[PDB]
């Protein structure tokens, strides 16, 4: 999926 | 051409630290994950429309404008999931789609979640695409969306050039997904990695394959990586 920056 | 897509090894993401274990985490991973949308979209299912209505316009250019057209036979969605590309992106714009996923409850509820529609698909292959060779000369557009960083540098590559040989004249790839600020980053919940727009131009160009396009997609949210789209062939 896309996702959060971490 | 060699029907494998083998090329000379080049450079790799030594983030992977052992190549086995990054494919089974995430076969393992993905086959407890809900055959839904959210389950797609790992909570991301908000910007589902967004990110179609983006992906229309980029692949319609190629569909209806200049003198070699892409044509609308024929398209494959790799790492389709349940379809949800399937469903609202390539059904609309293609008689035909084929999917591949690694994935066997997600190609079994496609067919649910496809509905009417979903007899258009013609083939439902259950692969991963490290191992997957696309018919040749079979497609007008392969669809690779968010699931590049599933695969090793070297088998990306491969991958590429097995899909090279797979298009129709004109046929074009689709490449869509996360790019990360710099270098080369590893979910190690999914057992992905994000790597950075230098370095995937690298890949494809290194592969031998020619980039057409290149997007940036608009108007995500602040909070998650940046979203291009690579056409190339």
């Amino acid at each position: 999926p896309p996702k959060r920056i971490a | 051409h060699h029907s494998s897509g083998l090329v000379p090894r080049g450079s790799t993401s030594e983030v992977i630290e052992d190549e086995k274990q990054f494919y089974s985490k995430a076969k393992t991973y993905w086959k407890q994950i809900p055959p839904t949308v959210d389950g797609m979209l790992g909570g991301y299912g908000h910007i589902s429309s967004i990110d179609i209505n983006s992906s229309r316009k980029f692949l319609q250019r190629f569909l209806r404008e200049g003198p070699n057209k892409t044509g609308t036979s024929c398209a494959l969605d790799c790492g389709a999931g349940i379809g949800r590309i399937t469903k609202r992106l390539l059904l609309p714009l293609f008689r035909e789609v084929d999917m591949v996923d690694i994935t066997e409850d997600f190609l079994v509820q496609a067919k649910t979640y496809l509905g009417e529609e979903g007899k258009r698909v013609r083939n439902y292959f259950c692969c991963g695409l490290q191992d997957f060779t696309p018919e040749p000369d079979s497609y007008d557009v392969i669809w690779i969306q968010w699931v590049i960083g599933h695969l090793t540098d070297q088998h990306l590559a491969e991958f590429l050039r097995r899909c090279k040989g797979s298009l129709r004249p004109n046929g074009i790839i689709v490449i869509k997904d996360n790019m990360a600020q710099e270098g080369v980053i590893l979910d190690d919940v999914d057992s992905s990695v994000c790597r950075d727009l230098d370095v995937v131009r690298r890949i494809i160009c290194s592969a031998g394959l020619s980039l057409l396009a290149e997007e940036r997609q608009e108007n995500l949210p602040d909070e998650i990586y940046h979203v291009y789209s690579f056409a190339l062939r």
